[PDB]
């Protein structure tokens, strides 16, 4: 052939399409060509391989220092950006080299093998140690303004889930996750900590659940949004224990408080957290027991003395304390079969052991 | 002179079977404390349950008269079919 | 021949039953390497 | 659809979609990462002829019969048309054909073989 | 207040009584029907569901036998929600007692319809033949009843020796009623009554005013309970004792005291009602049926503890304190001292023994 009068031809035009000055389709087929030219003559694939590679190599490793020492907003739009504009010309890198990928590297049965993988591969030459750590604090600043933060920085930090995961490896849901999902999450879950217990100092228990109840819904709309979904039981499995049970004890104590006023709503949105956190109803349940039983106790009592003396003020008495409680069962804490227990135990509790007998 | 008379009166009355009322059908000779075995061996622990009590089949007899008289394969002689307690 | 690279004619070899290689294996020289094992057997 | 496909000789050839998607080396450059007018230096008309048409009857996708007629044409045009379908990479056409390159050797003797492929 | 941790199931009672019993006017169906359901909810939480059962019945033998409880069908309902549940006990009794007062109903169309053929009586009568193996009521002294009851008693008594060759026959007179007539008093009267009053509020045609034995021996019904229905009397003002100045409530009373008729009688309105118990028996009601639950609590186990020794024979007595529970105490909570007593029983009735393997067993016949 004529590779010192072909491969710069085509260097050229791997160059070329790697910037896009957008090539006519007069080259497309040129170039693709000059390979389908070159792997036929079983090897002849071998050395254009050995060459692309080093392009590969020397571009990124020579597109590094762009990046390098760049900022946590900075940073992502050179990644991120750098990203798009590679993975593209990478594809279309395939085609114009496919012919190489079918036959040549089909016969690998080591290192070399396919193309647009390499590529990929070859990027992480430019996340193991460059970037990464650097592009993922970035992200989590911008995340950070979940506090309250701009907009756009989505494409930032969607972007470089991107590449984390596709990224994924390759060689012979990892990276993304040693990399990533790693440090968010624990970043996270310190965030809600700080966040959380300082809120609960100046604050109702009973409005911090609503605060509680937002912060779920929220990072579980920004898992869709932007974060790979991978990424979303755990961070409801940590931002739940972190803002429902940690503090699943001023809970427990607070809870007390509502039965003894009646603020259902409110009691309720209480049966709806801690129900997200394992078995951590238990106290409700016997704390709420412990409750009608009381109430179905002072009850009947304000009542009798000279009045037992009366069959249905009593059966009354006791019937309409059922129905509060067993009202509220249902609506509150939605007929949970341990709640409605707790209200049979309770008025098998004193439906029999008072004032009308004693 | 004075009268009163009962412009209207109205009843009822409890049922049975012809007379046997007065005994446990086993035990004929009064309505007292007898039933055969607390009445043969005195100074006991059972003679202070002794009243009277009823069935269903109608017969008559005694309280004691069901646990030593009775136990033996199905239901009540002459009048089987079925049975039930109730009756205390 | 000459125009015909080795991946492609190495896959007309493949539809011929192993004991035809042998007839193949002789035809002239290049034949005879592509018959051994490059994919077949 | 309507793609084009100016053939290294000249001719060009207003060819359906699908048409073209079987040729693996054009479908990719059409559909997510188009073109227009697509260039084939390697593949005149003379050879795309048979081949876009070869191409038109294979869409409704043990030595096919059919394929028998089409590829039955001297042996120079033949050996042709692996490099056109490999170029175009159209496994297929390349498949059948490629047989025929050795249906050639089914029944025959080295000096025999010889004696059709010099 | 009295010592009861199981008065409430009593109450649960009382109320239906209040809830079906004849009411003032009506119920609204639908009220009553949905008030039911209420009680239920109450009541499959009773402890000592036993109770309830008991009084329950007691409730209703009278309801009936009075016809006392308006709205029968309605009633005819609070039996299916005692069926579901809570054993079957229910089921037997209960609505024999309202089906028993049934069949007397069409009795009573066996004396009219069949009266008309050739059947002289100049009475209202209406007899409720009650189902004795049901209805609590008790008989004690015999009560004779005199002027135009042995015309019907005996005219009766007569008629169903017709269909029942061996059948025998008691009349409850603890328990039935009549209306009377006062063309004496300064105005008309329906002097409506009991039997036991009708007696002595009768003995007023004959000679003027008698005393306690010479009025007592007179209907011979029973002297110390005599004074209950007497003392009654007294106080509506158509007996009157010889001295204006008495507290004829808690007076006690004496043979020896005269016990008149109140010539003349004033009175709010006409046909005035009188058949509210002394007011001991409102008492004694309660106890005869109230400590009458321990005759159950005992009498039931004695047989109740095979019941589930019927897959035993051979156990240990670490076992069986709480095995006669679980699986059927379903009725009611057997204190820690009222446990270990009924056990002394049935030894001397052929029954269980401390079989002689173990310090602790049990040996049962059967
Ligand atoms: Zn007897
Ligand atoms: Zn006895």
């Amino acid at each position: 052939i004529g590779l010192d009068q072909i491969w710069d031809d085509l260097r050229a035009g791997i160059q070329q399409v790697y910037t896009r000055q957008s090539m006519a389709k007069s080259r497309y087929m040129e170039l693709y060509t000059h390979v389908y030219n070159y792997c036929t003559s079983q090897f002849v694939g071998l050395e254009l391989y050995k060459r692309l590679k080093e392009f590969l190599k020397n571009y990124l490793t020579n597109l590094l220092k762009d990046g390098e020492d760049l900022m946590d907003e900075s940073v992502l739009k050179f990644y991120t950006q750098q990203w798009e504009d590679y993975r593209f010309s990478s594809k279309v890198l395939n085609g114009i080299c496919a012919y190489l990928n079918r036959h040549w590297v089909r016969r690998e049965c080591k290192g070399i093998y396919e193309i647009y993988s390499l590529a990929l591969v070859t990027w992480r030459d430019c996340l193991f140690r460059p970037l990464n750590k650097q592009v993922t604090n970035a992200v989590l600043k911008l995340i950070e303004k979940e506090r309250n933060g701009e907009t756009i920085n989505t494409r930032l930090i969607s972007g470089v889930v991107q590449s984390y995961v596709e990224l994924g490896l390759n060689e012979d849901l990892t990276v993304y996750k040693e990399s990533f999902e790693s440090q968010f999450l624990a970043d996270t879950e310190r965030f809600y900590t700080r966040e959380s217990t300082e809120f609960l100092q100046q604050n109702p228990v009973t409005e911090y659940m609503k605060k509680a109840e937002a912060r779920l819904l929220e990072e579980q709309r920004r898992v869709q949004v932007y974060l790979h979904e991978s990424t979303q039981d755990e961070l409801a499995r940590k931002c739940e224990q972190v803002l429902i049970e940690k503090h699943l004890e001023i809970f427990h104590t607070e809870f007390q408080n509502l039965l003894d006023a009646d603020k259902n709503e409110d009691l309720g949105r209480m049966y709806n957290l801690v129900s997200r956190i394992q078995d951590g109803l238990g106290e409700l349940k016997k704390l709420l027991e412990t409750h009608i039983h009381n109430q179905g106790l002072a009850a009947i009592e304000k009542c009798g003395e000279a009045a037992l003396n009366d069959p249905k003020m009593y059966v009354q008495t006791v019937l309409d304390v059922h129905k509060k409680y067993n009202a509220l069962v249902m609506s509150a804490f939605n007929n949970d079969a341990g709640f409605v227990a707790a209200l049979d135990k309770a008025c098998g509790r004193f439906i029999n052991n008072n004032a009308v007998t004693k | 002179k004075k009268r009163f008379e009962v412009k209207k009166w109205n009843a009822v009355a409890l049922w049975a079977w012809d007379i046997v009322v007065d005994n446990c059908a086993i035990c004929r000779n009064h309505i007292m404390d007898l039933c055969i075995e607390c009445q043969a061996n005195q100074a006991s622990a059972t003679s202070e349950e002794c009243t009277v009590a009823w069935g269903v089949c109608n017969h008559a007899f005694h309280f004691h008269c069901i646990s030593r008289w009775l136990k033996t394969r199905q239901v009540c002689p002459l009048d089987n079919r079925e049975w039930e307690f109730q009756k205390y | 021949w000459d125009s015909l690279p080795d991946e492609l004619l190495l896959g007309i070899f493949s539809c011929l039953c192993l004991p035809e290689l042998l007839k193949v294996s002789g035809v002239c020289k290049r034949w005879y390497r592509l018959a051994s094992d490059e994919s077949l057997w | 659809p309507s793609i084009k496909l100016q053939s290294s000789d000249g001719e060009i050839f207003e060819v359906d979609v699908e048409i073209a998607k079987q040729s693996v080396t054009i479908k990719t450059m059409l559909e997510d990462l188009g073109m227009d007018p697509v260039p084939l230096p390697n593949v005149n008309a003379a050879i795309l002829k048979k081949v876009i048409q070869w191409c038109t009857h294979h869409k409704d996708d043990d030595i096919p019969v059919w394929d028998q007629e089409f590829l039955k044409v001297d042996q120079g045009t033949l050996f042709e048309l692996i490099l056109a379908a490999n170029y175009l990479d159209i496994k297929g056409l390349l498949d059948v054909t490629c047989k025929t390159v050795a249906n050639m050797i089914k029944g025959k003797t080295p000096e025999e073989i010889r004696k059709t492929f010099n | 207040m009295a010592q009861s941790s199981s008065k409430s199931p009593e109450l649960l009672a009382r109320y239906c009584d209040s809830l079906l019993k004849k009411s003032s006017k009506n119920p609204e169906e639908a009220e009553l029907e949905d008030t039911l359901n209420q009680v239920m909810v109450v009541f499959k939480y009773i402890e000592d569901k036993d109770v309830f059962q008991k009084f329950y019945a007691k409730m209703l033998a009278k309801r009936l036998v009075h016809q006392n409880s308006a709205s029968d069908d309605a009633e005819a309902s609070m039996i299916s929600k005692l069926k579901q549940a809570c054993g079957f006990e229910y089921t037997s009794k209960l609505q024999r007692m309202f089906q028993d007062i049934g069949v007397s109903k069409d009795l009573n169309e066996q004396f009219k319809k069949h009266l008309t053929n050739s059947e002289p009586l100049d009475l209202d009568f209406s007899i409720q033949v009650l189902s004795s193996g049901s209805w609590p009521f008790q008989q004690s002294c015999t009560f004779a009843l005199p002027s135009e009851l042995e015309r019907s008693y005996q005219r009766f008594t007569a008629f169903y020796a017709s269909r029942h060759s061996g059948r025998k026959l008691t009349w409850l007179y603890q328990l039935s009623k009549g209306e009377l007539v006062t063309n004496c008093f300064k105005n008309r009267y329906t002097l409506q009554a009991s039997t036991f009053q009708m007696a002595i509020l009768l003995q007023y045609n004959t000679e003027d005013a008698y005393t306690v034995q010479q009025l007592t021996d007179s209907t011979q019904i029973k002297m110390d309970i005599l004074a209950q229905v007497l003392q009654i009397l007294l106080k509506s003002k158509l007996l009157v004792l010889e001295d204006e100045n008495a507290n004829v409530d808690e007076v006690e009373l004496k043979p020896d005291t005269l016990i008149k008729l109140y010539l003349g009688y004033k009175n709010k309105k006409l046909r005035v009602n009188i058949n509210v118990p002394m007011k001991t028996e409102q008492k004694q009601e309660q106890e005869t049926t109230h400590k009458n639950i321990e005759e159950d609590r005992k009498l039931l186990i004695q047989a109740a503890i095979v019941r589930i020794m019927k897959m035993r024979k051979v156990l240990k007595h670490q076992q069986l304190l709480g095995e006669v529970l679980t699986q059927l105490s379903s009725r009611f909570k057997p204190r820690v001292p009222v446990i270990k007593k009924c056990i002394d029983i049935l030894i001397e009735k052929e029954y269980l023994e401390r079989v002689d393997g173990e310090k602790d067993t049990y040996s049962y016949l059967a």
